[PDB]
């Protein structure tokens, strides 16, 4: 009935004269008395009790104040990890050519921006086939921008909410179809809508899940609230401005059955397609939209109480277009 | 009138009546019909009269295989019908009954009469006799005497003429005793020393099997030839010291020998006359045929008379060893070499030139119709003189023959006696009429082609599209640019090492990308090359530079330990024409090596290029080993196109010649048919490729099933069948297959390409008749320069032929096929 | 000039009686006498020659053959890893409550499907906002569909080629701009395209870089070629009826020196933005486009001469739909 901890597949031990080190850290005091065998025992999946039984025989104190550390740090875990964890260890095999001054300089990052801009492949042959600028694209995508200000003041109406969330609602034509294509065709991304008070029309502040089939908001949580300091201050313009918010969470027992590892890399790529559907649509109607690539999701799971399958990849600010 | 033994040709008629045998089941038989004045009740008894005095009319053939007079016989009435109140057209209706059933029918054993005589009056004095006999019963010979007795009692029917004193049952006696020694023995001696070496029947080139003619129906090809010219042949043999009947054999030998290409061979020749036997044999009625086989050789240059003269002495030699039959010789002949009861003698030679009297049947009436069917004859060439009339008839059977051929070799033969007439010596056979135009127009293929040099073809590729991949084997690749920078280099290092024009380089066949690079800077510098396989046996490589005298080997590994690279790689000074030698290969180990200039190499690769529009979009695998002629055309075909060479790094690998194809996108396949065959045995039902768009198989036999794996498995592809000599410029025959086209046996070897020629030639280097098999010899400009360092081979294969310019002798056989293409039969 | 080589990140590794265990290999031998301090090592970068050096002390042979069994089984690697190998460890992770039947039984699987379109999250409380149909959708959209037939017998034309390219050109506006939006403005994202012989107007057989400033195509590769077996059976009619591809393959030289990890996280999203925008562009044009979930990626990446930060995160078939 305990909680199973697993040797985190993220963390790296090693031995030196300090200590057990694991990943950034260095532990001491009795767990350096654990081994190697701590690190083998770990990686089956154990309970908490089982564990201390196994490489205690002392007092539990320590025991437990070892073992809630290592629980804390994230060296002993209980599922799968966010995309944040998840690709931590590849910065150890990449080597970076360039100044760290691309991070706080704005004319470093400006000159890189433009050597980027302007690369080419190194095994291109010396040839070259000229296309044709003759034609046009449509106007719902060569006309489209990104919004940073919005109508602080007009509530979103009713009819444009409910046709932006549609782009994205199940149709049947002899099965379940969508306007947009999934890996395996399981569409394993469920969607959470935030609005803000008076900033919707028809919608009362909270949190709701969108559900596809039914063409609705539910609602999740009218307590908690979103604030401005679970962002990037970078961002807090945009999250001020905005009349809702989007979340995209992905949803391990919707695909990882069926591809394993894969089933999440796909669920990312999926994260791009659903955007973009959306970006269109909200060009149609007259409405801005915004992405975020980082807040603080932890606060968020929290709030949408989410289970240890679901993952929060990505989310969306957005309201009317302001003119 | 006891039963008396059968002479070895009359055994011989009567084994012949089996139609277990080929060709076989009649036993000869002869129709007359001759027209007269006089009256049939009076040669009727004419006719009875002479049973009586020549009793041997009275025979009857047993079924033992014996034969006996008969004691007596019913008399015999000539049957006798008027037709005389029939108008001519219904009176023929009767004459032309009875002489087709005459024909047809044939007389049993038992029959008490061997002959059958039927008479009709037409007018009161005209009278046709139609009549009929058995061969086992009577010789012509006999036949005139009994006509010659016959109308003596018509006209004077009381001038009652002596009975045979001596009889057929006594001549036949004696021969039973003559048959035990003296002449007998001796004459067996002669043959049984000779019959080892007998040669056998010519072959004709025949339309039809034996097995498909059952019965045969002869037909006849005839001319009268006139006094004069009969007395002007007679003439030339007397001056010339010899008979008109080797004068006649002679003529009838050249005929036969060149239709079927032979040398020596043997005829059928009828022995007359018998032996002595008594004082009256030759005024008794009884069967003296003898055989007697004729020995001929006409593998002469020597003048028409010399060949005669040849041919009389074998017939004066033979006709007194005439005591052993030439049937006996013929069992022993034939168990001896082991032909079973075949058709073996078909082609015979008879003669009555001063071998007949008055015509005993003509001075009763003029003779109509004649005919004769003979087991196992497929044309008797029979010579007859009549008052001196010369008559020539020529009896074959139709059913084997065309009769285009047929008429041909007897209007030769009477040419052949009117320039004998003439000229007193013939000109030799030749034949042209309709057979020339077809083989002028097969070779009639010259085309506009400047032929240049290799490495040019190459040059000015590389200009055209200098960075266009040109060798690739693994993930390493050259270049057309490539190519020519670092073949300038090498070739500059070359030239300073005093190798220049004439010399030779050797080179080394590895798959590497700097082999190529190599192979070209020894053509641009002006050397021939000559190609080594790394994995002969040590002492063969040794033997080929020591033999070919060349001047250094270049391995793979140059240049980077030779400092190729401190050379310049600018454009070079130009040394090679045309006509200097591009390569000389090694072949046929003992090898010889084989010299190929430029403009041969050259000129098959442009033809080859432009009939399959080869170009840059094109990919050759490179299969085929470096030491054959055969990667010449990858090569430098593939350089002039401007498309992409993929070497192989082990031919032997199938799945590895799979992979490759179906990882890089092979267009052209180039092997021997072997390749072909075996890579497909390692490909699945399921599989497919669509990339090959031609493939050429090259040398060896194609199996007619073949083409079924590669189109399957290869659906878009177009398959090609190509021959040809290494002594000639690669290829030199084309044929492409649409499938298995036809029942036969055989691919069609084909047509030459462009500026080449061929032709089959006979034993005396004459063009064969269409149908005719020869050796085979190719011309034009695809030929080698000759053998290096091998002066008798040389002058052997390579020949200058007075009326088609110098030619090859691939010492093939074949014949050309009427249809309009060259079959061939294998080396032999 | 030596290639370094670590230890692989994805891989973990327990002692037994048998041997060492590293990932699902069983090893004997020098390797397993080797002890931590290989495992430490190899973790930091060694190239071979110092790895002899420091392990060997033995044969020769003995010591080539181990490190070069753990190169070819990936425990010792080059660099940066593709998608498949590093969500690889998340499988420990996640458990399945479905019978592994739903990957071989299509019933297992067909119940799979139709049982998760219709979940929903939960955490919800009994209130709800219903949402109107009441609006349109654009036919850009709505429309697309996924073909697996196609024209093999009209080439693709030279203008429907260049105009379906030109959708993810370079515009000039006083900056660079594209045709959607992408990481931090950075566009990291290479497109190499691909044509079968005849099947596109005016494009020669072979791999050809695309260069967005110019819009233009440059070949690299025109020897090697791509076969039916490069693909699982299932798409294998897509691989012989299709006339092109289009592969995407990231840079991480272009952003992991600005966001580390994250830049690889954020180009897998990215790619699904560009897929969207290709395919509505696609449907005007009547170009039939279908993702691949896998393919020969190993065989593709050796073809473009790509570089060791270079990888393909995706790729899609496509030619004229079949009519
Ligand atoms: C990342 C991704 C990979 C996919 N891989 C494949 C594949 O390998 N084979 C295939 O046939 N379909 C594949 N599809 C599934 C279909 O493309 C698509 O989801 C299905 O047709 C339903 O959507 P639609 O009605 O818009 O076509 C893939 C889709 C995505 C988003
Ligand atoms: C995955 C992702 C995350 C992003 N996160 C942020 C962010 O946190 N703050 C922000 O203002 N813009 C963010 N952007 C950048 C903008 O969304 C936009 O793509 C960029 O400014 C290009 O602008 P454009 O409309 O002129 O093409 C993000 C984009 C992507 C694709």
């Amino acid at each position: 009935g305990e909680q199973i901890f697993y040797w985190s597949p993220a963390k790296h031990w090693r031995m030196s004269d300090e200590g057990v080190v694991i990943g950034e850290s260095t532990y001491t005091g009795m767990i350096l008395e654990w081994f190697p065998e701590f690190y083998f025992f770990a990686q089956t999946g154990v309970t908490i009790n089982r564990l201390l039984e196994r490489f205690s025989s002392g007092s539990e104190k320590e025991a437990n104040e070892i073992l809630e550390l290592l629980i804390q740090d994230r060296v002993l875990v209980e599922g799968i990890l966010p995309p944040r964890e998840v690709f931590s260890p590849q910065e150890g095999l990449f080597v970076n050519p360039y100044s760290e001054q691309i991070r706080y300089s704005k004319e470093a990052l400006d000159y890189y921006v433009s050597e980027q801009l302007n690369r080419t492949h190194a095994a291109c042959r010396s040839t070259k086939i000229q296309l044709e600028t003759s034609g046009a694209l449509p106007d719902i995508i060569q006309k489209r921008r990104s919004c940073r200000r919005f109508d602080m003041k007009t509530p979103v109406s009713f009819a444009t909410f409910s046709n932006l969330l549609s782009s994205l609602k199940q149709r049947k034509e002899d099965k379940i179809l969508y306007n947009y294509a999934s890996a395996g065709g399981l569409y394993p991304i469920d969607v959470f809508v935030y609005v803000k008070p008076r900033r919707v029309e028809g919608v009362k502040a909270g949190f709701y899940y969108f559900n596809p089939a039914d063409h609705s908001l539910v609602l999740v949580n009218n307590i908690d609230q979103v604030i401005k300091d679970d962002h990037e201050l970078i961002n807090q313009d945009i999250f001020a401005q905005s009349a809702f918010s989007v979340y995209l969470v992905y949803n391990a027992r919707a695909s990882m059955p069926k591809y394993g590892a894969a089933g999440y890399f796909y669920a990312c790529i999926e994260a791009g397609i659903i955007t973009a559907t959306l970006n269109m649509v909200a060009e149609d109607l007259n409405v801005g939209l915004c992405s975020i690539g980082h807040m603080n999701f932890e606060e968020i799971q929290t709030f949408l109480k989410l289970e240890d399958h679901q993952v929060i990849l990505h989310a969306i600010e957005g309201g009317l277009k302001i003119d | 009138s006891e039963p008396f033994s059968l002479t070895e040709v009359q055994t011989a008629y009567m084994l012949g009546r089996n139609p277990q045998f080929e060709l076989s089941g009649i036993s000869p038989q002869t129709y007359f019909e001759y027209e007269t004045e006089l009256d049939i009740a009076r040669l009727s008894r004419s006719f009875q009269k002479v049973i009586q005095r020549h009793p041997m009319l009275r025979a009857v053939i047993l079924p033992e295989g014996k034969q006996q007079i008969l004691r007596d016989v019913p008399e015999y009435e000539i049957e006798v019908e008027s037709l005389v109140s029939m108008p001519p057209e219904k009176q023929a209706a009767r004459l032309r009954e009875e002489r087709s059933r005459m024909i047809d029918h044939v007389f049993p054993l038992g029959q008490w009469p061997l002959f059958e005589l039927k008479a009709f009056q037409l007018q009161e004095h005209t009278y046709l006799l139609c009549f009929r006999y058995d061969a086992l019963l009577m010789d012509g010979a006999s036949m005139n005497l009994v006509g010659q007795d016959l109308m003596h009692y018509y006209h004077q029917p009381d001038a009652q003429l002596p009975p045979l004193s001596f009889t057929f049952q006594d001549y036949m006696h004696i021969y039973d005793d003559m048959k035990r020694g003296t002449e007998y023995e001796t004459a067996k001696a002669y043959w049984t020393n000779k019959l080892p070496d007998f040669p056998p029947a010519p072959s004709l080139l025949l339309a039809k099997d034996p097995a498909e003619i059952g019965t045969p129906n002869f037909q006849s090809l005839t001319t009268i030839i006139t006094k004069d010219k009969w007395l002007k042949l007679r003439r030339l043999a007397q001056d010339k010291q010899v008979t008109p009947s080797a004068l006649l054999c002679t003529v009838y030998g050249e005929v036969l020998a060149f239709w079927s290409n032979q040398r020596r061979l043997a005829i059928n020749l009828t022995v007359f006359n018998r032996y002595p036997v008594h004082d009256e044999v030759e005024q008794i009625v009884g069967d003296f045929t003898s055989l007697i086989l004729l020995d001929m050789d006409m593998d002469q240059k020597q003048p028409f008379f010399t060949k005669v003269e040849q041919t009389q002495s074998t017939l004066l030699d033979g006709l007194e060893h005439r005591h052993y039959d030439g049937v006996e010789f013929i069992r022993d002949y034939t168990r001896y070499h082991q032909m079973r009861p075949k058709a073996v003698m078909p082609i015979v030679f008879t003669s009555m030139l001063a071998g007949a009297g008055a015509f005993a049947w003509e001075e009763i009436g003029s003779l109509r119709h004649i005919h004769a069917r003979t087991p196992q004859v497929y044309l008797d060439n029979v010579v007859i003189e009549k008052n001196g009339e010369l008559l020539v008839s020529w009896n074959y059977v139709e059913e084997l023959f065309d009769a285009e051929v047929m008429e041909s070799m007897f209007t030769q033969f009477v040419e052949l006696l009117d320039q004998l007439v003439e000229q007193g010596d013939i000109n030799p056979l030749r034949i042209s009429q309709k057979d020339y135009a077809l083989i002028d127009q097969y070779n009639a293929t010259a085309e506009p082609i400047p032929a240049a040099t290799l490495h040019q073809l190459f040059i000015d590729q590389a200009q055209r599209t200098p960075d266009q991949v040109a060798v690739v084997f693994e993930q390493e690749w050259l270049t057309y640019s490539e190519l020519d920078q670092r073949s300038n280099q090498v070739a500059r290092f070359l030239q300073s090492r005093g190798i220049g024009r004439g010399d030779r380089v050797g080179v080394l066949a590895k798959r590497q990308v700097e082999t190529i690079i190599n192979l070209m800077a020894v053509l641009k510098a002006g050397a021939a090359y000559v190609p080594i396989d790394p994995d002969h046996p040590y002492e063969r490589q040794t033997y080929i530079l020591e033999n070919s005298s060349c001047k250094i080997l270049l391995d793979s590994d140059l240049y980077e330990t030779m400092e190729i690279s401190s050379y310049a790689d600018g454009d070079l000074t130009p040394v090679a024409e045309p006509e200097d030698t591009a390569y000389v290969i090694y072949t046929s180990g003992r090898p010889k090596g084989v010299i190929i200039t430029h403009q041969a190499a050259s000129n098959t690769i442009q033809d080859i290029n432009r009939k399959f529009e080869v170009n840059e979009e094109d990919r050759i695998i490179g299969i085929s080993s470096m030491c054959f002629d055969l990667s010449v055309y990858d090569i430098f075909g593939t350089l002039s196109a401007g498309a992409t060479l993929v070497m192989i790094r082990d031919p032997r690998d199938m799945r590895e010649l799979v992979r490759t194809v179906e990882r890089r996108g092979i267009t052209i396949w180039n092997t021997v048919p072997a390749i072909m065959d075996l890579a497909l045995d390692h490909v699945g039902s399921h599989f497919e490729n669509i990339s090959l768009r031609l493939v050429l198989l090259s040398g060896d036999w194609i199996p007619l099933p073949l083409p079924a794996k590669i189109n399957r498995h290869f659906p878009v592809a177009d398959v090609i069948s190509l021959g040809g000599a290494t002594e000639a410029s690669i290829w030199s025959i084309y044929w492409p297959i649409e499938q298995v086209e036809a029942n036969w046996k055989s691919i069609p070897y084909g047509k030459p390409l462009a500026n080449q020629t061929y032709y089959v030639l006979n034993y005396d280097q004459k063009m064969c008749p269409v149908g005719v098999i020869g050796d085979l010899y190719i011309g034009g400009a695809g030929l080698a320069q000759g053998y290096l360092n091998d002066d008798q081979k040389t002058k052997d294969a390579f020949i200058m032929h007075p009326e088609f310019g110098p030619i090859y002798k691939t010492g093939d056989c074949g014949r050309m096929r009427p249809e309009g293409y060259i079959e061939f039969l294998g080396r032999q």
